[PDB]
């Protein structure tokens, strides 16, 4: 059984009479010896003596002495012991009273441990511990917290929260080892502002920085959607002024900002913005929003109209390039998007689509442009049960204002003008047929379904080598993008088309109608090239005209915790398989999983997409090998360990290797973790960089209804996360 | 040797009057079942409608992530992985609520000397993932007719 | 001392367009650590 559950049976669940008393008034009891009733004037008075049980369904009180009064609800019970009922908690006291129509639980020289019985790993002995409902607090005064019988620590006002409501004040410090940083302590503070935001401060203190950094998280939630800002700041950094002595100033620091929501169903609002001081900020400093294997930081902000048959987005986008081989870099500052849809205009559908960017550069030479495009569509859909086939027409006109072309044009044979116009239409055609057959052989009531693909695809030749590239890149052509209509994304390259798609997939299903396997290969043949006018592409084989194209794709879900996938691109103008991947996982639930997956990237890929010098450079001119084990698995159904190793056969280097182990008990979790991983690269000795890190987490349990085994976060936290495949 | 045109429809007979119903009616993947169910020639109705004998579909939680999945020997991002995950459920008017799920996994190169061109790839590709997932969950309308004979 | 929990309004979802890079799942509920 499950820990929460585990932890639950432990716990209890719901005039002198001189003789064995039993008696009850409603739910509370009361199995004294000697019980003493008065009524002086009524002050009704019990006075208990001999082995006073004052069970209920809150506390089980045991002590030899007791007293109570049933006007103003005041007990008082003499060297005593308390336990909680339905709930996690125990203790001792010399002596436990009620106050308060019983909301305080006043313990004098009392303690207070959520172990379950027969078990002291932790208490906290003080002296006038109070349990305060209302509150959900446990106040206590001259605290000492002990492991078993050692104290490690005495302070006054060791306040527990108790229960799930929230509460501002001090959480609980974590540790790390790493070797850029050494030793590293966080004392985290938690500010509950309101029910729908609060804020959280953390120095960090680093041992080779010789400073603190201040970490400042605020979250909110409107009707305008929720967000989360970040702001830390480093003031000074030993490590940065001996590789930067120039520099006046070592500060570091890091702006964090994320938004997300839709309010009224039609204005959506949406912020994703980073900025860093320098360019290693992410290689030196851990943080959940951002990582060593960033690029460049993106800085988008968005704000957006949608109902049922139209849209329109203003939006900014700005890039930080981290490298300092990369200067100069393009921003959409703004960009306007609008869609608008109307159907059944006959037998077709229309839609319209247009846009109005201004590009903007961090170099002061470069050029600068206006673009309005506008984007006519007019389909003709038709259907029956086995088949489908869909004409379209486009019209593509585009419009552009260059200016700032004087430092470009003098180094360069071909200019770019001040004033360009791209009118040209688009005319393609998409079928789709399925068969099917009673697959008897396999399992009975099983079918097998065959379902043959073709598109037809013609764009004319417009020279765009007047045009600067400001916003296209070209895609990737996986089984799911051979029936693409574009070769690039943006609207800067439109390439040529005189083509045909073909593809074929088919499906196996089972008697309950559910989907087992599907396997899928295609490939795109080329009447004349697809030329742009602007055409420098490094293929190894001078190759344009025919089957060019080949990809694949797979998926077999072996069982219900077994799965099995698969994709391969060829190209023969790089004479090689251009990429691949390759993943099988066993997964029987969430603290239960292997799975094995592999990635392929050619040198030839690696030349003919990516800038001209990876092709050159020894850390990216190789591609892609990469094998990597992810696993969970646990261990006397308290220990949890977690791993995950890749691997690089091209360089026989690894490039992540993580190992976590947690024990979580009934009244407290202990967490171990580390990595190392790549971190850099050194430009002396052409050798890569590693970073190792060591963390040590601690927790307490049995107050709240918290009791996760970590494995998610262990599984999350490195640089290759794991990924749900199954 | 076995094979023959598909003679059933895609969406099952019972489900050719629906009801869509979302927490936003308004989104990207709203549009794209929306669209499906009309190729398909599915009839769809407001959720406040007098009807009380027609099967009702619940689109819910749509996550969408990115994550590194292969770096260059320093350290650098070479690919990402993008996977969307599609929760949904179809209230038969009697029976009992069946959920279903859909998983799209894509993935790209990344290219910090044109990440504004690598932006609008990242558009472009949830764009089509929003497709997909809309047809994984319309192929599994036959498996919820199904189970429902069987109960 | 303190407890973090969720966030709620003082007394389904929305199909985003933009994805989560690389989240770290630090999920969200009361505890007296950071995450
Ligand atoms: C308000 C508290 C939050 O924590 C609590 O709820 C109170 C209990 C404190 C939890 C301690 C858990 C860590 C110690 C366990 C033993 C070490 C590991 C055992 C082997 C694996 O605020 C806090 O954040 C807790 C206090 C901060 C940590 C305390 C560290 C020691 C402090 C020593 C200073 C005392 C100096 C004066 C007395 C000598």
């Amino acid at each position: 059984a499950d820990l929460a559950s585990q932890c639950m049976l432990g716990v209890p669940s719901y005039a002198v009479f001189t003789g064995s008393v039993d008696i009850m008034q409603g739910n509370s009891r009361l199995q004294a010896d000697e019980v003493q009733l008065h009524q002086k004037e009524p002050v009704r008075t019990v006075d208990a003596l001999g082995n006073v049980h004052y069970d209920d369904n809150q506390v089980i009180l045991k002590g030899p002495k007791g007293w109570a009064n049933l006007n103003t609800k005041d007990t008082n019970v003499w060297e005593g012991d308390y336990q909680m009922v339905g709930r996690q908690g125990r203790g001792k006291a010399d002596l436990m009273k009620q106050r308060g129509e019983n909301r305080y639980t006043i313990l004098d020289n009392g303690s207070f441990t959520s172990c379950l019985p027969g078990s002291d790993t932790w208490s906290v002995v003080g002296s006038e511990i109070i349990h305060d409902r209302e509150e959900q607090v446990a106040e206590i005064w001259n605290a000492r917290f002990k492991v078993g019988p050692v104290p490690i620590f005495y302070s006054p006002y060791l306040q527990l929260p108790v229960g799930d409501k929230r509460r501002s004040g001090f959480l609980i410090p974590n540790a790390k080892y790493t070797t850029t940083n050494y030793f590293e302590f966080y004392l985290p503070y938690y500010w509950n502002i309101a029910p729908n935001m609060d804020a959280t401060i953390t120095p960090h203190y680093m041992h080779r920085r010789g400073n603190i950094m201040w970490e400042n998280e605020f979250r909110y939630l409107s009707q305008a959607g929720a967000g989360l800002m970040e702001l830390d700041y480093l003031p000074s950094d030993k490590v940065y002024e001996d590789e930067h002595p120039n520099d006046d100033s070592s500060r570091r620091w890091l702006f964090y900002w994320n938004h997300s929501g839709v309010m009224d169903q039609v204005w959506r609002f949406n912020v994703d913005y980073t900025k860093v001081s320098d360019p290693s900020y992410f290689n030196d400093f851990d943080n959940k929003y951002g990582s060593s294997t960033d690029g460049y930081a993106t800085q988008k902000f968005s704000v957006g109209y949608a109902v049922q048959n139209f849209n329109a987005t203003v939006s900014t986008k700005q890039f930080q390039v981290f490298s300092e081989q990369n200067t100069s870099s393009y921003s959409a500052e703004p960009q306007l998007d609008v869609n608008y849809y109307q159907n059944d205009v006959g037998p077709f559908d229309t839609r319209i689509y247009g846009q109005a960017v201004h590009f903007v550069n961090t170099r002061d030479d470069m050029p600068e442009a206006t673009r309005v495009h506008l984007e006519p569509t007019i389909n003709l859909p038709l259907s029956n049960n086995w088949g489908s086939i869909n004409t379209e027409a486009k019209l593509l006109a585009t419009h552009y204002q260059q200016t700032n072309l004087d430092w470009y044009n003098s180094r360069n044979t071909t200019k770019l003008d001040e004033s360009v116009n791209r009118v040209m239409p688009q005319f393609k055609v998409d079928g789709k047929m399925v068969f099917e057959r009673d697959m008897e052989m396999l399992a009975p009531g099983y079918t097998q379904t065959l379902e043959p693909r073709a598109q037809y695809l013609y764009v004319p030749y417009r020279d765009q080598s007047d045009i600067y590239n400001y916003d296209s890149s070209l895609l990737q052509s996986d089984y799911s993008g051979l029936f693409r209509d574009r070769t690039y994304g943006g609207l800067d390259r439109i390439a040529s088309a005189n083509q045909v798609t073909t593809g074929v997939t088919s499906r196996i299903y089972d008697d309950a109608a559910v989907e087992r396997f599907n396997i899928s290969v295609g490939q795109i043949y080329y009447f004349t090239e697809s030329r742009t006018g602007d055409d420098n592409i490094t293929w190894e084989n001078d190759d344009k005209t025919g089957s060019l194209v080949w990809a694949g794709d797979t998926y077999w879900r072996i069982s219900e915790r077994w799965g099995l996938r698969g994709g391969i691109q060829y190209d023969t103008r790089l004479d090689n398989v251009a990429t691949s991947n390759s993943s099988i996982e066993y997964r029987r639930d969430e603290d239960r999983l292997v799975q094995l997956n592999y990635r392929y990237a050619s040198p030839e890929y690696i030349q003919a997409t990516l800038p001209k010098y990876y092709s050159t450079a020894e850390q990216y001119k190789n591609g892609i090998s990469q094998v990597g084990a992810v696993a969970s698995w646990p261990i006397a159904d308290r220990w949890s360990i977690v791993g995950a190793y890749y691997y690089d056969t091209n360089a026989n280097k690894q490039a992540d290797s993580m190992l976590g182990v947690q024990y979580s008990s009934c009244c407290y979790a202990i967490r171990v973790g580390y990595e190392r991983k790549l971190n850099g690269w050194d430009n002396d000795k052409q050798h890569a960089v590693y970073d190792n890190a060591i963390g040590f987490n601690i927790e307490l349990r049995g107050l709240s209804s918290n009791y996760g085994l970590g494995t998610q976060e262990m599984l999350r936290s490195n640089i290759l996360p794991y990924q749900n495949t199954l | 040797c076995g094979w023959h045109l598909r003679d059933t429809t895609q969406v099952p007979s019972t489900m050719k009057v629906m009801i869509l119903d979302s927490g936003d009616p308004n989104g990207p993947l709203s549009r794209a079942v929306r669209n499906q169910l009309r190729l398909n020639g599915v009839e769809l109705l407001d959720k406040e409608t007098t009807r009380k004998d027609v099967p009702s579909l619940r689109l819910g939680k749509v996550s969408i992530a990115k994550d590194t999945a292969s770096v260059f020997r320093n350290g650098q991002t070479a690919e990402y992985q993008m996977i969307m995950t599609v929760n949904a459920t179809v209230l038969i008017p009697g029976r009992d609520i069946y959920p279903i799920s859909a998983k799209v996994f894509r993935s790209f190169f990344d290219n910090p000397q044109m990440a504004l061109a690598k932006d609008n790839e990242q558009d472009m590709i949830v764009k089509e993932m929003y497709d997909r997932a809309a047809e994984q969950l319309i192929r599994k309308l036959p498996s919820i007719r199904a189970a429902d004979i069987r109960s | 001392c303190g407890l973090k929990g969720p966030l709620y309004f003082p007394p389904t979802q929305t199909q985003s367009t933009v994805p989560d890079k690389n989240d770290r799942a630090t999920g969200d509920g009361p505890s007296q650590v950071n995450y």
